[PDB]
């Protein structure tokens, strides 16, 4: 899961 | 109402602004709507409770830390501020008003939570455990991460957290349903589609987009069919961003992307809910496609669809309008219960080929308890195998003739996997009557003589039974 | 009725060569792209190998890359796996389908290759  | 004397409001345009080219918050707030009562969480890398612009809106009830299991959200400090993700979230909802620091949140009255989760293993159950915290306490959960933006993912919810998604919207706020912000992603570079992305897909979920101060789609941005509205964020270098706290105690005005636009939404929310706290969770939704507003929003594939509402893929139906929402909340007659109708569509697999249609007249279930006239979401769930999936672009047709893109094709995703009954979701139809004829386009888009096969198509229906339009 | 039939596997020993075939009847048999999956005990459905309508058209998994060669023949409906270097890891119940999900009838019985 990657940081918007 | 007076205006925030903070020293960093007049950089908040977003808020502040007088160029009619805003969030219209200042009309919320001038009618009485600054966010009191409301609770709003942060699922993120931390936040720091103890920033001078959060102290005093801080809710531990509303925090917790899943990663290591304690009640303590505070980020992991490292050399290059690695988590400073969650708190510059927190500020744009939060951050306190009139107290000489920083900026102001949109909802600078609201408390405001941080569930410490993206820093470790981020398993099924660490998200089940985020997005089910303490759901009679948190009104709004925010949440600007997703999978991998590179345009050839696909991925959503395991088990545990479409199990925690559905209880919070069955159980949360007493039965009225959490409410779920998300951002729909940063891929644009790389021409992501943010249908491929579960999180932001859900029904459950309101996925917001992003604008740049000039009103132009950002370069950051996914186009989708599931994306419902939009808030201003950063654009190119001649264009302002967005002002907010920092780690270490600090203020930036460099915060960027869909991240910043989900907690913009989930402000603005805020102040919808204190409005009318019996909204239900699907009550928002349907504020928000009625109030949004397309105008000075520059895209190339505005649409007006069945019901007469201009929709777009890169923006939904539009910017948010807080002053039109929370004017709106005030008399707003709760929605009928949620029904749901589904469609299994395929006798027979089907060849893909250059161009695929298939089509299906229905009834929507007449004659059935779940029975609907007026839509609200609708998914088209596929099973298709092909030898090159980003080749493929998919589009649906309801009867009155909104086309929604459901794919457009992916340059970088040069995968074998196909989809395995992947619920591509449209908001576009949303108050459109569902009976009669859909049809589903699969185009191949390349020149290659790509291949594969068709072997699930169910279309499933969201909505009520009411009058005509 | 609509019928995908597997046969050819067998023991074979490590480094050798085993020929799949599946008979299709039932429907216009090149009507459809055509699909080897395989199912390995206690493991998913793993994709091995793809090819279009006609034959012009063939994909593989990396797996079995430079070691499978999958054909077909539409005037006698019936779809090739030429399996070679055969290794311990390719034991698995192998089926013939018109989709990669697909379910019977649409997918095949199986036909088991030991190594
Ligand atoms: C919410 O429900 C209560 C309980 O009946 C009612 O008194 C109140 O007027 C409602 N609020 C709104 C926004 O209508
Ligand atoms: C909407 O509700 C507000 C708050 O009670 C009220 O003052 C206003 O008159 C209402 N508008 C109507 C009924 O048109
Ligand atoms: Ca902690
Ligand atoms: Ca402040
Ligand atoms: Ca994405
Ligand atoms: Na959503």
């Amino acid at each position: 899961r990657v940081k918007r | 109402y007076q205006e925030p004397t903070d020293p960093k409001f007049p950089q908040q345009w977003y808020l502040s602004g007088v160029t009619q080219r805003d969030l219209n918050v200042k009309a919320a707030w001038a009618q009485g709507y600054t966010g009191h009562g409301i609770v709003v969480s942060i699922l993120d890398d931390g936040i720091e409770k103890n920033h001078p612009d959060l102290a005093g809106n801080y809710d531990p009830g509303a925090s917790f830390d899943v990663n290591d299991q304690d009640p303590d959200p505070q980020p992991r400090y490292t050399q290059m501020n690695d988590n400073r993700h969650g708190t510059r979230c927190a500020g744009e909802v939060a951050a306190v008003a009139n107290n000489g620091v920083c900026g102001v949140g949109v909802a600078y009255n609201a408390r405001i939570g941080g569930v410490r989760m993206l820093d470790g293993e981020v398993t099924d159950a660490v998200e089940a455990r985020s997005l089910g915290l303490n759901p009679n306490h948190i009104h709004i959960y925010s949440a600007s991460w997703g999978p991998e933006d590179d345009g050839k993912t696909v991925d959503g919810p395991a088990r545990l957290a479409e199990e925690a998604f559905f209880r919070g919207v069955s159980q949360g706020r007493g039965g009225l349903g959490s409410i779920f912000v998300w951002a729909s992603g940063n891929g644009g570079r790389e021409h992501d589609s943010c249908n491929c992305d579960g999180y932001t897909n859900s029904i459950y979920t309101l996925s917001i987009s992003s604008a740049t101060q000039f009103g132009n789609v950002p370069w950051y941005s996914e186009a989708c069919s599931s994306t419902l509205a939009t808030t201003y964020s950063s654009g190119n270098q001649n264009e302002k961003q967005i002002v907010t706290t920092d780690l270490r105690q600090k203020c930036t005005e460099s915060h960027t992307g869909t991240s910043a636009s989900a907690p913009l939404a989930a402000g603005i929310i805020a102040l919808t809910l204190e409005a009318n706290k019996n909204l239900t969770w699907r009550d928002m939704q349907h504020l928000v496609v009625q109030t949004s507003k397309p105008a000075h929003l520059n895209a190339n594939d505005w649409a007006t669809n069945g019901v007469g509402r201009k929709v777009s893929h890169s923006y939904g139906y539009g910017l948010l309008d807080a002053g039109a929402m929370v004017a709106l909340a005030q008399n707003w007659t709760t929605v009928a219960p949620q029904r749901k109708c589904i469609i299994d569509i395929l006798t027979e697999p089907k060849d893909i080929g250059k161009r695929l249609e298939v089509r299906k007249t229905v009834t929507a279930c007449l004659g059935e308890p779940n029975h609907i006239t007026r839509l609200e979401h609708a998914q088209a769930r596929l099973t298709l195998s092909y030898n090159r999936r980003g080749d493929l672009a998919i589009h649906l047709v309801s009867p009155m003739g909104t086309r929604s893109t459901l794919l457009a094709a992916r340059p970088h995703d040069y995968s074998a996997d196909g989809f395995n009954d992947w619920a591509f979701m449209t908001t576009h139809s949303w108050d459109e009557d569902p009976s009669g004829e859909w049809v589903l386009e699969i185009e191949n888009t390349s020149e290659a003589n790509n291949y594969g096969t068709l072997t699930k198509f169910t279309l499933v229906l969201y909505g009520t039974a009411s009058g005509s339009l | 009725q609509v019928q995908l039939q597997e046969s050819g596997g067998g023991l074979v020993q490590p480094g050798g060569s085993l020929t799949l075939s599946c008979a299709a009847s039932g429907f216009t048999f090149s009507s459809y792209s055509m699909y080897w999956v395989r199912q390995a005990p206690g493991k998913g459905l793993e994709w091995v190998s793809s090819i279009n309508r006609v034959g012009s058209n063939t994909d593989y998994a990396d797996s079995v890359k430079g070691r499978f060669t999958i054909s077909r023949d539409n005037a006698k409906n019936t779809l090739y796996l030429q399996m070679n270097s055969l290794k311990s890891e390719d034991t698995a119940l192998y089926y013939c389908a018109v989709g990669m999900y697909a379910a019977p009838p649409w997918r095949g019985q199986g036909t088991q290759v030991t190594v």
